[PDB]
RNA sequence: CAGGAUAACCGCUGAAAGCAUCUAAGCGGGAAACCUCUUCCAAGACCAGGCUUCUCACCCUCUAGGAGGGAUAAGGCCCCCC
RNA sequence: GAUUGUGCGCCGAUAAUGUAGCGGGGCUCAAGCACACCGCCGAAGCCGCGGCAGCCAACGUGUUGGCUGGGUAGGGGAGCGUCCUGCAUCCGGUGAAGCCGCCGAGUGAUCGAGUGGUGGAGGGUGUGGGAGUGAGAAUGCAGGCAUGAGUAGCGAUUAGGCAA
RNA sequence: CGGGGGAUAAGCUCCGUGCGUCGAGAGGGAAACAGCCCAGAUCGCCGGCUAAGGCCCCUAAGCGUGUGCUAAGUGGAAAAGG
RNA sequence: AUCAAACUCCGUGAUAGCUGGUUCUCCCCGAAAUGCAUUUAGGUGCAGCGUCGCAUGUUUCUUGCCGGAGGUAGAGCUACUG
RNA sequence: GGGAGGGGAGUGAAAGAGUACCUGAAACCGUGCGCUUACAAUCCGUCAGAGCCCUCGACGUGUCGUGGGGUGAUGGCGUGCC
């Protein structure tokens, strides 16, 4: 029969990705694939096989076009006439990490597997992090030529 | 040391001294049968050339004949009155590899 | 109205080759 | 699983299958998957064989 | 009005379970040379012998 | 009241296009509209927050891998007058 | 400078529960459009191995070979189970009939002279004849039992209390 | 597809078509969607090859290759006209 | 306790071009919603469309070639009526 | 123990025959035992699928096997019957 994962064969790892002058779409795609563990050859849909990730310097995220004022993030509390809106510029000005957190959340399955997965991500705004005691491995986005 | 064997239009990974479930092939129990080859793995060397694969041969011993699990089939459509019944079982053969 | 225009316009998807039941 | 293994080994799945077809090796996707989870050295050897068997230019009009 | 459908067995039992009764506390009191248990709400009555005990 | 960024509008410096133009680079003003600023709810916000003080110790059992049971401190609860 | 024909474009754009006229995240470092090229995934389609059935040919007292194998109303053919009976047989206080399990078995309606507990008085196989011979629904009927439910009420216009 | 009744309106009605499908049809394709595209279910197999459509992640496969256009989220709603 | 013709037994299982329900299995084949007529339109007779058998069995169908008559699409007007 | 009702000891083959008395099914209500669930959007099933528990063999403390059973954390699919 095909190989299946046992009780304690799974192993995790620590990764860190910089966000200095990078495109949000590429960053989100890389983060999602790393979270899901598609790279690892021990993929199985039913059990998570993801790997830890660290994102630094969120405020330097670069977005093309006029999206600084023509893209809007909506949400509604629930009472009648409570639909209020915010713009990406103000969102970055106030909460730098909210945009990236929301993007990654939307970039993953919405079932409870993904609900548990999103615990796997930590996102920061400054260039530092108190998680230096676990020796994260730097990572870089690359393309496989074909 | 393990190789790959073709049988019944399909393949199974098998090593020395193992037993696998294979679809029934005409052979008296207790005799030996020769099988073609697909791929051979030996240590750090891998044999992939068609001529070498064809030259190599596989030998195995047939142990017994066995039947698979029973399965029940029903056809059904809504608001038609169509009800259909059908049973079925498959025949299998169990063999033991001898040498490769 | 808006309802009517949608279904007829949505028929112009290349998947269905432009011909669909009920316009 | 095969796509993940090939991407880890730095070659695309489509090119890997093309190389296998060119070399004329008829082993099946299940065999490749099991071998990859079991024998990374064998998987690397097969990948190298496929890369060697690949044509010169994939963009040629041939 | 009236109910529309017969509820589930699990729902029925779950709603039913909470309906119960609670036991009261007891205290040790000595009268006429033997100890017997009575609720604290009747301490003075037991002491003065105004409550009959079987 | 006051502050921040805006719609309608009013602008400064300016080639494409020797001129001109509030604009394609930039810089400005401009409302009960929007965001803080008023009162209240709010850490079941699962990232389940933060600052402090109190006790931080007595046994038994199955078989020593943990778990269960009994006896305690801090505190809480029951009953009683309101 | 102008008229000429062409690919893209901008304005003209406005209804009621919450963006709501790319599926979402999002994408102009195209993941947008046009023209060429190379590849890949993608079904019950085909191919590969095996089981059964219908029609037909060959030779044969069943092997091979060629085609086919979805169905509502409908037509034809072939079957399982239950009862009573003629005939010939076998089982049974050393436990017959139902019921509740385990283990198995046939392509179906199912089967077990294979085994365990309850029971106490008639049953099975073979071949003929006869059926009141096979349920889920008709706001069907006889009997038993579910929720609302330990909820409403406990059937006035006077009213009880105390010692023994 | 070629026609009548209609305001050259209807998911309207009435005709003709060795015309397709559904009705009496599962799968895959277009998010859901009987009447559209491919494709006709004798049964089993943890085997290969493909049509329609797709290849950033949701979701399998190319953030494919070479030459050109786009400043409008046009891509992802429509006409006289400017 | 019911009256635009009371109640009970019978004729009596009064009668419906109308609504409802009709049960165990498998193998093979497999339909129509069209035309004519009807105190006729949600009824029904005949024809076409299915199955089983009998008889003559390729007479069925597609393509190539050959012999055939039409009065549409189009087009035309000192060729007729406008 | 007021009785109702019940426990010993005896009757009898049985009291799983005690006048409510043959054989005692389903709806229905239970007690004990094993597994699972309090961040979750399910015409309540199926295909995969860790852990735990019961069991049949060979090998030893638990580990495999042409092994069976109950539970099911988690992924894909999925619009009742006549
Ligand atoms: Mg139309
Ligand atoms: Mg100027
Ligand atoms: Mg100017
Ligand atoms: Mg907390
Ligand atoms: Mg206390
Ligand atoms: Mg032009
Ligand atoms: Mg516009
Ligand atoms: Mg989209
Ligand atoms: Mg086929
Ligand atoms: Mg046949
Ligand atoms: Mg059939
Ligand atoms: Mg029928
Ligand atoms: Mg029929
Ligand atoms: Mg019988
Ligand atoms: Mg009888
Ligand atoms: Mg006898
Ligand atoms: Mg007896
Ligand atoms: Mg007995
Ligand atoms: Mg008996
Ligand atoms: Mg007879
Ligand atoms: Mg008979
Ligand atoms: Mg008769
Ligand atoms: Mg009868
Ligand atoms: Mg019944
Ligand atoms: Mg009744
Ligand atoms: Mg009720
Ligand atoms: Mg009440
Ligand atoms: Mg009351
Ligand atoms: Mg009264
Ligand atoms: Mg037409
Ligand atoms: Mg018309
Ligand atoms: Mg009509
Ligand atoms: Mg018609
Ligand atoms: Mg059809
Ligand atoms: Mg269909
Ligand atoms: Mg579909
Ligand atoms: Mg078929
Ligand atoms: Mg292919
Ligand atoms: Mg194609
Ligand atoms: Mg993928
Ligand atoms: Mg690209
Ligand atoms: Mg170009
Ligand atoms: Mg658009
Ligand atoms: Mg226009
Ligand atoms: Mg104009
Ligand atoms: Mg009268
Ligand atoms: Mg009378
Ligand atoms: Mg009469
Ligand atoms: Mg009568
Ligand atoms: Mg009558
Ligand atoms: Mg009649
Ligand atoms: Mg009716
Ligand atoms: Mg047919
Ligand atoms: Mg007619
Ligand atoms: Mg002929
Ligand atoms: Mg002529
Ligand atoms: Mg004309
Ligand atoms: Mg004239
Ligand atoms: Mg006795
Ligand atoms: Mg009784
Ligand atoms: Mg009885
Ligand atoms: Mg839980
Ligand atoms: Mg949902
Ligand atoms: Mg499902
Ligand atoms: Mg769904």
């Amino acid at each position: 029969p095909t190989y299946t994962p046992k009780a304690g064969d799974t192993t995790r790892s620590w990764y860190v990705i910089d966000a200095s002058d990078v495109v949000l779409g590429r960053l989100a795609s890389a983060a999602a694939t790393l979270l899901r563990g598609k790279h690892k050859p021990t993929f199985t849909p039913n059990v998570d096989g993801g790997d830890f990730v660290i994102v630094i310097n969120a405020d330097k995220i670069a977005v093309s076009g006029d999206k600084l004022t023509k893209k809007f993030a909506y949400r509604h509390s629930g009472y009648p006439g409570g639909l209020r809106k915010r713009t990406i510029g103000e969102l970055l000005e106030k909460h730098p990490t909210r945009v990236v957190e929301n993007a990654i959340i939307g970039m993953l399955p919405h079932n409870k597997l993904g609900r548990q997965i999103q615990k796997k991500l930590k996102v920061y705004a400054g260039p530092d992090h108190p998680h230096a005691a676990q020796q994260p491995i730097p990572f870089e986005i690359k393309q496989v030529a074909q | 040391t393990y190789a790959i064997v073709k049988t019944g239009g399909k393949q199974y990974k098998v090593a020395a001294g193992d037993v696998v479930k294979v679809e029934k092939l005409d052979s008296e129990p207790g005799a030996s049968v020769s099988l073609p080859v697909a791929l051979v793995v030996d240590g750090a060397n891998v044999t992939s050339k068609a001529d070498d694969l064809a030259k190599v041969a596989v030998t195995a011993e047939v142990l017994e004949h066995t039947k698979g699990p029973k399965i029940r089939i029903h056809k059904f459509k809504n608001k038609t009155g169509y009800h259909k019944r059908q049973g079925h079982r498959q025949q299998l053969t169990v063999l033991k590899v001898t040498g490769i | 109205a808006k309802r009517g225009r949608k279904k007829r316009d949505r028929k112009h998807s290349k998947a269905n080759h432009g011909k669909r039941p009920n316009a | 699983r095969i796509n993940a293994a090939a991407r880890a080994n730095d070659i695309t799945y489509n090119r890997l299958i093309q190389g296998l077809k060119a070399a004329g090796v008829e082993v099946d996707r299940k065999n490749l998957a099991e071998l990859a989870v079991s024998d990374p050295a064998a998987f690397t050897a097969l990948v190298d064989v496929a890369r060697a068997a690949l044509p010169e230019d994939v963009n040629a009009p041939s | 009005a009236v109910p529309k459908r017969r509820m589930s067995r699990a729902n029925t039992r779950s709603r039913r379970a909470q309906w119960k009764a609670e036991a009261p506390g007891l205290v040790t009191v000595s009268v006429a040379g033997q100890q017997r248990k009575v609720p604290r709400r009747l301490l003075k009555a037991a002491r003065l012998g105004l409550v009959d005990l079987d």
